[PDB]
């Protein structure tokens, strides 16, 4: 057949670019970083109204000041999550701290090359990393299978992502409070989502320094849907 | 590198499929037929040997049933040489267990263990299957009488009454039709030789193209005998059930 | 470097056919005609010894050769691979039984491992199955005189009496007709030359024949005296001379 | 066909494609020789000056193994120094053992098993270097030219690379107007001058010349660069000639 | 068609590249010859230096294995010094271990199954060369023994290897149907040795020159190979009657 | 060792030996699961193209991995075996290192690891097995219903089916199965299970197996008989 | 640990031991349970070096429930000793073997026999009518030699391993804090909460 | 062509084509220079965005307070070749109490990057290296190809566009060569050097970094209002 | 018998003040009734504001500065130049020492 580390004629390895195209059939997940705090959404997308749509876990606790949230062939993401956590406590053993959420990333980032004839082939799934620590304040990574990481302002990752990006580039400003943040995640994951967006197919999250990672309540997101439909009515 | 020349054994097919396995059973409707019957007082083994010699030493002859411990049989449909391979493992893992319990080895943990090395080969290693399919013939004292099969693909049955190797079809056609619950092992002896006579693609049925063997609480008492039939003994019961 | 061919080289076609199982029969085919006849109080095994050159000495190269003082090995196919399998049966015989159980092994079962390594070439990574068949006759206490037939794939089968390689057909046809269960061992032999003729083209002596017989123990080879459990090896390879006498009374 | 796509595969011909493609590699590289003189050798290689900003005198291309032995060769410059790498791995273990440093003679079938050992399977890549090297031993003198496929044989003269032909003759001529034998000083200036003269294959860009060597007078049988004012000496000697 | 790249089995039972090795073998185009004297064994092969600047006392075919055994060797250099070097290891672990000299059939036998085992193995491929071990055995006495990429051996009274092997065979087949006797008849290596020489040029048609042959010899207790001027006096003796 | 990458990716960013693994299990005999208010049952097909079988001793369709949870499957035979005997491990396992039995979503989250691990090893290829994993965490009345496929993702399901016409019997269960109001018993449970079997599984005879997994390590096995019974009262309305 | 003891009788086996554990100088605890359930109707108590004696009990409760998951089918006693048997002659020539003494009592429901073996560190098994490890066996086995009968009831088998309690607490020179007993029937285990 | 499946394969002209795949990826990659005078060696390189609400790719990579050096190509190729570098420097610190020479540190990612190059499974680096330095010789620079070919120079560029500041050095290099003891005016000369390859876009406060290592100044990287002097 | 330990002697002291700490020791190292130096420095800056001292077996005690003084090193490189705090670098210590639990470090550590 042909290597599985093998360089394209444009000097991009297939298997890379291959697992980016699985990325972009996963399912929507946007990430907003503020001065208040950093916010993570997903899109559930469960495949049959008998899922009990609260066992799809695609946000996840790194550690109690790094979340993560995942898109495309998410059983590919719980090594992945496994070794983030591993090297998070580690860390903390070794040097009595927390993990820079940079240094976090970059460690789940040099899994990913690890491929070849070590596992068979890349990772077919993006992460959005989403932290706090003292030196860097509130940061939100992209992960990628390619082994590079970046970090942004606001991302947005799987089907939806482009339209995404476009509506976070114009809506994104350095002054955004945490409320506001949470509000544009929702509409815009409102946007992209073919189903109708509620508290049900939609988890909202996020990460402060003083209470740490949480994953939202489907009741605390249920009124942030409500508060979100009556600013939009409003003019 | 290597990888050009690379069957690969171990993939599914777009239909999902096991390529190797499938191919290796095809192998297999080829071998000649072996036929298990299950009674309520013993187990019947026939096996047709493959069109064979007037000059081969059939007394000292073996291609067929295969002996793994004093209660457990088997008849083998394929390759002879990789089921010799796989019967010198299942007579291990039997006397493994008889001297970590001190107890025979119960008749489904033997087929298990051999189905599962069989599945091991279509899963992971790169390597061909066995081109073997076996019916185990045998007795415990939990379940009693017991026939299975197991095939390349390392899955297994359990049977009143089974056919493998060259014309199953046909052959399950006839044991469903004359098969009752309540009969007898003199009774299965001649179902057996009967639904083989009917299947053969050999012009006649004869005892130098035959293996036979039983199982039976026909042992003096509440104990279990293997019989493996020699040439003469076939031609007996040949004659007894009225075939030639 | 590392051998880095661990997958199968014999798989199985469509059809179920294990390609390289029959094209390894396939040279066995083309190889020099060898047969074994088994009598009452012996066996014998006989092949030609086609000399590539005459000025190659051909005494120096054993077709018919000595794996246990009672078991003999002659075959038809690829030469070296039977010469490597020679090696690799007399080293069992001792590895496996032996040293164990203090006795050479009985010939089913020194067959039986020889088919054993034989079919692992079948199965193994990156390696072609063996391109010859084996004939194997010997003697062990309990079950008399053998003769069995090794395959490329592992399978053995015992004989009465056959032939294997070029003029097979031929001559499993004319051992059929000659075969019965009371011939003597100088009988065996009068067939086994009578046989083998028919298959040969040049030169018919005990210079282009290799004939070897499992018979009576022979304490003259032994190379001691003073155990009388002790008496000596079943397997003979008979002589230029011995060859030429029974020629004559052909 | 395909006999090509694979390395150790033998063609119908009985050739090893692979091994006659990585001599490719050989030729399309910058031109190296090499002089046998009377107690010595002399090596010499053309340093093809792509551009202004590469410093001069600075990306030596000719390796010592040991004290006693140089290596120069032609082709992928990398496969060159992982081959005199080993060179000097199985110099140091033979000096280990037996005390004595390595023979060249003995050298020479070290590097020509390790690249044969490159050709008998598919799993590794033939070496893209011919490799002209040797030295001075308790024997005296020896040069060796090594190619792909492990073949190496002693030599009076030795070229390899895009130049080798028009060195080749010009080495031939030396050896016939001097059967009695040539200096090690005389070596170094007719090594110049060969250069210089194969530089015409290679005429587009110019170039830096680079010269060693080991003799039993003038360097005590020790490899050393040639520098300064013997250097210079011999760039004029080899000006001269071309004009 | 992947069968003829690597050594598995053609659907006529054959091995291809077990085939293109032997091809491989006559790629020097230089012929060997050796014959067995009452008491030596004489190789001869022929000598090309088509360079002026290689160094001619280098180039070589014929190699001393152990001090009784010798090995001319038909095929590349980088094979040919491959299975001498292989021998050479195999001959001495031989007499460490069993605390005998290694015979000459034996190691052949020895080179014989490392080669058959490169038919058998996919990743190995055959070694392009026919060796030729010859020595005078203690036991068996003078010896000539031939391996080739096939993994075949056997014992010879006399032999010729490469692209003219067939009318040196032929030649050397003529002589001894006449004396009907395994062996050159002569006391002498040195005659022995004029004896193997005439016999090649009488076969290839073609004169030599001391720098044209190779010549190496084996007595008991040891093997050598003839300088060039102990050819030019093997020479001047033959063109001397 | 074997090293060679089976599992890959293909330009439009699919690994193919992933999805034929599915074909497989589209290719298995039923499987339904569906969880009442204080039970859950499994149902499984049983194709009868196989009479003349030893019913005793032939490998059941539903495995206890513990005496709490159970393990059905649609797929290859034999690759269950080899999930069912790791997962049986891993419980015995659990409860000697933390001195508690598996949760079901811990059990199924293990399971569905080994299967993941499958798709990104080398000289491996995917299980050709979707598990329903059904039972009750420890000192809980709480039924669980998990699914694992191939790939080795997982979820929880009120109601689910796999295997062949698996879409058919899932369409049944869409329309007749209320979250609000679950099968209030373990009658109610069984009798919507037979019912969206019988969709699709020919003749109501040794073609249906139930098994009924209730609270406190309570697992039984329905018999023909009372499978029947079930079979006899749900035509028997139908007719009307 | 210290005293275990074990009698087989008509229709049951009965297994008494020790309460106290002792790490050198104090007693640190007087209610220890030195016993684990293999499976329904097979128990065994043991004995020996600290921590050794519960790693190695409870390493094989998981082997035998892990059996009788995979089987649907409860072991034998006999062949769950001979389990036992094997796994100790196995560590007895390990790098660190377990230091591990045990009795196992189990119900034969095939026969409907009771069954007690006795099993040393070094694998040495034998079935008895009664047996200990220890010191145990010098103390009571002259009682045991006495009073016993095979048609013993249950309730005379306590009864005589009272006896064996009261000789022990007599003449022993350690205080094991009483014994935990346990009986072993066809109707599975049942501890004995006063005694 | 068929010769390009792996790189174990030479082409029958004796190419590599996997090599020079991975060359292609350099030049895919954002352009960095290298210049060096006798006493100071600096690295100006160009940050690549993916957008305007990302950050820039960091470049330059510090390998011990004597050495370092900027990529263009695959980063996670940089972080193992820079590691592996990392380890060497180090490795000859805790040994021999001596900081490695950038000469030696070339020979090393050399042998390196080969053996990918010869062996079946593995595939070449996908990264282009400049390395510069300050050891017991003076101030270095060296080009590093993932081939294995490095190259000691007085100045270059790697990247897209990189030819446009490799003919600006070309050109400056007698002016250039002589900034001895103005570490600022041998900046402003390679972030001159680097404009050469812009175009549509200019150098801005978190779009340019700059590194230095020289006589008395140890390896140490300037990015964001530290290079707002230079723009 | 080999013994591979010996005893340098030597003392330490460190206290710590209110915004200052002082780390001090004596400068001779000896081995039984011998001077080997009567100056050889045993209090070492390890960077960022961090003062080591390893006293007792001197080998052991050299190898434990030099691996720790490493640590530091490689703390900035993994963690973007990040100062390595006191707290941070005891239990790195504790770690360093602790790997060597079973053929210990023969020296009393006090940073
Ligand atoms: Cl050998
Ligand atoms: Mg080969």
């Amino acid at each position: 057949d042909r290597g599985v580390s093998t360089f394209s004629p444009e000097g991009r390895l297939f298997q890379v670019e291959y697992s980016l195209e699985a990325i972009k059939l996963g399912s929507t997940a946007i990430g907003i970083a503020t001065k208040e705090g950093v916010v993570l959404g997903v899109e559930k997308r469960a495949t049959s109204p008998l899922l009990e749509s609260d066992s799809i876990e695609k946000i996840v606790e790194i550690d109690r000041h790094i979340g993560c949230a995942m898109s495309g062939l998410t059983a590919d993401a719980r090594s992945m999550i496994e070794h983030a956590r591993t090297a998070a406590v580690t860390h903390n053993l070794y040097y009595d701290e927390d993990i820079n959420v940079e240094s976090l990333t970059q460690s789940v980032c040099d899994l990913a090359l690890r491929f070849g004839e070590l596992m068979s082939r890349p990772f077919g799934v993006a992460l959005l990393i989403a932290g706090h620590d003292a030196d860097d304040g509130y940061q939100l990574f992209h992960a990628e299978p390619s082994g590079t990481f970046y970090r942004y302002n606001a991302k947005a990752i799987g089907s939806g992502s482009e339209g995404a990006q476009a509506e976070l580039l114009n809506e994104w400003h350095s002054s955004l409070t945490l409320k506001e943040a949470e509000l544009l995640v929702l509409k815009i994951l409102k946007q992209v989502m073919e189903e109708k967006l509620d508290e049900n197919n939609a988890q909202l999250s996020c990460i402060t320094k003083q209470d740490g990672f949480k994953i939202y309540d489907n009741e605390k997101t249920a009124e942030l849907i409500k508060e979100l439909k009556e600013k939009e009515a409003a003019e | 590198g290597s990888r050009r020349y690379d069957s690969r054994t171990t993939i599914f097919s777009p239909e999902g499929r096991l390529y190797q396995v499938e191919y290796a059973l095809e192998s297999i409707s080829h071998a000649g037929t072996a036929i298990g019957i299950m009674a309520s007082d013993g187990i019947v083994l026939a096996a047709e040997r493959k069109v064979t010699s007037t000059l081969l030493e059939q007394d000292t002859s073996t291609e067929k049933l295969y002996k793994l411990n004093d209660k457990i049989a088997v008849a083998v449909a394929g390759l002879t040489a990789d089921a010799e391979i796989l019967i010198n493992t299942a007579r291990i893992h039997a006397q493994n267990y008889l001297k970590t319990y001190n107890e025979d080895i119960p008749v489904e943990i033997l087929v298990r263990r051999l189905s599962d090395i069989k599945q091991g080969y279509t899963q992971h290693g790169g390597l061909r299957p066995f081109g073997v399919s076996f019916i185990y013939a045998g007795y415990d004292d939990r379940y009693g009488y017991q026939l299975y099969t197991s095939n390349p693909s390392g899955n297994y049955t359990g049977w009143k009454a089974i056919s493998v190797g060259a014309n199953t079809s046909a052959a399950q056609t006839l044991l469903q039709m004359d098969y009752k619950d309540d009969m007898k092992v003199d009774d299965a002896i001649e179902l057996a030789l009967k639904t083989l006579s009917k299947t053969t693609d050999s012009s006649a049925l004869t005892y130098d193209r035959l293996e036979f063997a039983t199982i039976r609480k026909g042992a003096n008492d509440g104990e279990v005998y293997q019989k493996i039939f020699k040439p003469q003994e076939i031609k007996d019961i040949l004659v007894k059930t009225g075939i030639t | 470097m590392t051998d880095r061919y661990s997958f199968s080289l014999t798989t199985f076609s469509p059809s179920g056919k294990l390609g390289q199982i029959d094209y390894a029969l396939t040279a066995v085919k083309q190889g020099v005609t060898s047969l074994g006849i088994k009598a009452t109080n012996g066996v014998v095994i006989a092949t030609e010894k086609k000399s590539s050159s005459p000025l190659a000495m051909s005494e120096t190269l054993s077709k018919v050769s000595l794996l246990t003082p009672d078991i003999g090995a002659v075959y038809s196919g690829m030469g070296p691979d039977y010469r490597v399998l020679v090696d690799k049966s007399r080293k069992v015989a001792h590895t496996s039984y032996k040293r164990i159980y203090g006795e050479y092994p009985p010939t089913k079962l020194l067959v039986s491992e020889v088919a054993k390594i034989m079919q692992e070439a079948t199965q193994s990574g990156g390696v072609r199955p063996f391109g010859v068949s084996l004939l194997i006759a010997g003697h062990d206490e309990f079950n008399g005189f053998s003769l069995y037939q090794v395959d490329p794939s592992g399978s053995y089968f015992p004989w009465k009496a056959t032939a294997i390689g070029k003029g097979s057909v031929a001559a499993k046809t004319f051992l059929e007709k000659r075969w019965n269960d009371e011939l003597e061992l100088e009988d065996a032999i009068h067939i086994a030359l009578l046989t083998l003729k028919e298959s040969v083209e040049g030169e018919f002596n005990g210079d282009t024949i290799e004939l070897a017989i499992i018979g009576d123990e022979n304490p003259d080879l032994l190379g001691y005296t003073g155990i009388p459990t002790d008496k000596g090896p079943r397997f003979r390879k008979l002589t230029s001379q011995e060859i030429n006498d029974r020629l004559e009374a052909l | 066909t395909g006999y090509d796509l694979s390395n150790s595969v033998f063609s119908p011909d009985g050739r090893n494609f692979q091994v006659e493609y990585a001599v490719k590699a050989v030729e399309n590289g910058t031109t190296s020789i090499g002089i046998k003189c009377n107690d010595g050798v002399v090596f010499a290689v053309e340093k093809l000056i792509t551009s202004k900003l590469l410093v001069p005198q600075k990306n030596v291309k000719i390796q010592v193994v040991d004290r006693h032995i140089g290596c120069v060769y032609s082709g992928l410059i990398p496969d060159g120094r992982h081959l005199v790498n080993r060179g000097r791995e199985e110099a140091a273990s033979f000096k280990k053992l037996y005390k004595t440093p390595i023979p060249i003679p003995a050298f020479a079938d070290r590097l020509g098993q390790y690249v044969q050992a490159h050709t008998l399977y598919n799993s590794v890549r033939p070496f893209g270097v011919s490799t002209i090297f040797g030295g001075v031993d308790k024997n005296g003198a020896h040069l060796y030219m090594l190619e792909p496929s492990g073949s190496y044989w002693g030599y009076k003269g030795a070229a390899t690379g895009k130049g080798r032909q028009s060195a080749k003759a010009e080495l031939e001529k030396l050896v016939d107007h001097h059967p009695e034998g040539l200096s090690a000083r005389e070596a170094v200036k007719q090594a110049a001058k060969i250069i210089y003269l194969a530089h015409e294959d290679n005429k587009e860009k110019d170039f830096e010349l680079e010269i060693s060597w080991c003799s039993l007078s003038e360097t005590n049988g020790l490899h050393k660069f040639v520098k300064g004012d013997l250097l210079q000496e011999a760039i004029d000697f080899a000006q001269k000639e071309i004009n | 068609g992947y069968d003829r790249h690597i050594t598995i089995f053609s659907p006529e039972g054959r091995l291809y590249q077990v085939e293109y090795a032997f091809k491989a073998t006559n790629q020097t185009n230089i012929n060997s010859l050796a014959v067995r004297g009452k008491d030596c064994t004489v190789v001869i092969s022929q000598k090309k230096v088509p360079d002026k600047l290689l160094d001619p006392t280098t180039v070589s075919y014929i190699f001393c294995i152990s001090r009784t055994i010798g090995m001319v060797v038909n095929g590349p250099i980088p094979d040919a010094r491959n299975a001498a070097l292989r021998a050479k290891a195999e001959a001495a672990e031989f007499r460490y271990k069993y605390g005998y000299d290694m015979p000459c059939d034996v190691l052949a036998k020895r080179m014989a199954n490392l080669s058959q085992i490169y038919t058998q193995r996919a990743y190995m491929r055959p070694l392009g060369v026919i060796l030729t071990f010859v020595s005078v055995d203690e036991e068996l006495g003078p010896s000539i023994y031939k391996t080739d990429p096939a993994g075949y051996y056997v014992g010879y009274k006399a032999t010729a290897t490469g692209p003219k092997q067939q009318e040196i065979t032929t030649n050397l087949e003529n002589h001894f149907k006449k004396s009907k006797i395994d062996h050159i008849n002569e006391e002498s290596w040195e005659k022995v040795v004029e004896f193997a020489i005439t016999h090649m040029i009488d076969a290839l048609g073609t004169e030599f020159s001391k720098n044209d042959l190779e010549v190496g010899v084996a007595t008991k207790d040891k093997f050598f190979t003839l300088s060039a001027e102990n050819i030019e006096e093997r020479l001047v003796a033959i063109a001397e009657q | 060792g074997y090293d060679r990458a089976l599992s890959i990716f293909s330009p439009d960013g699919h690994i193919f030996q992933v999805e034929y693994a599915l074909e497989a299990v589209k290719r298995g005999t039923c499987a339904v699961g569906v969880k009442g208010k204080n039970c859950v049952v499994l149902g499984c097909e049983r194709r009868s193209t196989l009479k003349l079988q030893d019913t005793r001793i032939t490998p059941s369709k539903v495995s206890k991995i513990d005496s709490h949870v159970v393990l059905s499957f649609s797929g290859l035979n034999a690759d269950s075996r080899i999930l069912i005997e790791k997962a049986r491990v891993e419980a015995q396992s659990h409860r000697l290192t933390l001195e508690d039995p598996v949760t079901v979503e811990y059990l199924t989250r293990y399971v569905a690891g080994v299967q993941q691990r499958y798709t990104q090893s080398g000289g491996v290829r995917p299980f050709g097995v979707s598990t329903l994993i059904a039972g009750f965490d420890p000192r809980d009345d709480e039924p669980k219903l998990y699914q694992t496929e191939p790939s080795g993702i997982y979820s929880s399901w009120s109601a689910q089916t796999i295997g062949r016409n698996s879409k058919t019997v899932r369409e049944f269960l869409e329309k007749n199965y209320d979250r609000k109001e679950p099968p209030a018993t373990v009658e109610e449970c069984v009798k919507l299970t037979v019912r969206s079997l019988l969709e699709v599984v020919q003749t109501g005879a040794k073609n249906i197996e139930i098994t009924v997994v209730k609270p406190d390590s309570d697992i039984v096995a329905l018999s023909s008989e009372e499978i029947n019974q079930y079979v006899t009262q749900i035509e028997q309305e139908k007719q009307e | 640990m210290d005293i275990i003891l074990g009698i087989r009788v008509q229709d049951s086996v009965i297994l008494a031991s020790s309460k106290a554990v002792t790490r050198g100088i104090s007693v640190l605890k007087d209610s220890d349970d030195k016993t684990r359930q293999l499976s329904p109707h097979t128990l065994m108590s043991f004995a020996g070096e600290a921590g050794d004696t519960v790693q190695f009990a409870e390493y094989i409760q998981a082997n035998i429930q892990l059996y009788s998951i995979r089987e649907d089918y409860e072991l034998s006693p006999q062949a769950v000793s001979s389990f036992v048997r094997q796994e100790l002659a196995k560590s007895i020539r390990s790098r660190r073997p377990y230091q591990v003494n045990v009795l196992i009592g189990g119900y034969d429901k095939k026969k409907n026999k009771p069954e007690l073996y006795q099993i040393d560190y070094l694998g040495t098994k034998v079935e008895l009518p009664y047996g200990a490890h220890g010191y145990s066996g010098f103390y009571t086995f002259s009682l045991l030699d006495h009073h016993y009968r095979p048609d013993m009831t249950t309730e005379e088998g306590l009864d005589l391993l009272k006896l064996c309690v009261q000789e022990l607490e007599k003449r022993m020179p350690m205080d094991f804090k009483g014994v935990i007993v346990k009986i072993v029937d066809k109707d599975g285990i049942r501890q004995v909460d006063d005694f | 062509n068929n010769y390009d499946g792996d790189t174990v394969t030479f082409s029958p002209t004796g190419r590599l084509f996997q090599v020079e795949y991975a060359l292609e990826a350099i030049k895919q990659g954002s352009v960095t220079v290298g210049l060096r005078s006798n006493t100071h060696a600096v690295l100006v390189a160009l940050k690549r965005n993916a957008d305007e609400l990302s950050s820039y790719q960091k470049k330059i990579i510090k390998c011990d307070e004597h050495m370092g050096l900027s990529l263009a190509g695959l980063a996670p190729d940089a972080r193992v070749l820079s590691n592996y570098l990392r380890q060497q420097c180090n490795y000859s610190s805790l040994v021999f109490n001596r900081k490695l020479a950038v000469e030696r540190a070339g020979h090393l990612l050399c042998d390196k990057a080969q053996k990918n190059t010869q062996s079946y499974g593995g595939r070449p680096y996908g990264v282009g290296l400049l390395i510069i330095g300050y050891d017991k010789s003076g101030a270095h620079l060296l080009e590093f190809q993932p081939s294995g070919n490095v190259t000691e120079l007085y100045g270059t560029a790697i990247g897209a566009r990189s030819q446009g500041a490799k003919t600006y050095l070309e050109r400056t290099l007698d002016t250039f060569i002589k900034i001895d003891g103005n570490p600022d005016e041998l900046i402003k000369a390679g972030v001159e050097a680097i404009s050469q390859s812009l175009r549509d876009e200019s150098l801005t406060v978190d779009n340019l970094s700059i590194a230095i290592v020289g006589k008395d100044t140890p390896f140490t990287i300037y990015d964001g209002e530290a290079v707002a002097k230079y723009i | 018998q080999f013994n591979p330990y010996g005893d340098n002697g030597g003392t330490i002291l460190g206290i710590a003040g209110e915004d200052f700490a002082v780390l001090a020791g004596d400068t001779r190292n000896i081995t039984d009734y011998s001077i080997n130096s009567r100056y050889e420095p045993k209090v070492f800056d390890c960077g960022d504001n961090i003062v080591m001292s390893a006293n007792g077996f001197a080998a052991d005690g050299d190898a434990l500065v030099k691996r720790f003084k490493n640590s530091v090193k490689w703390y900035h490189f993994d963690h973007n130049d990040k100062k390595l705090s006191i707290n941070s670098a005891a239990r790195n210590i504790q770690h360093l020492l602790y790997g060597k639990r079973f053929f210990p470090y023969y020296v009393h550590t006090i940073i």
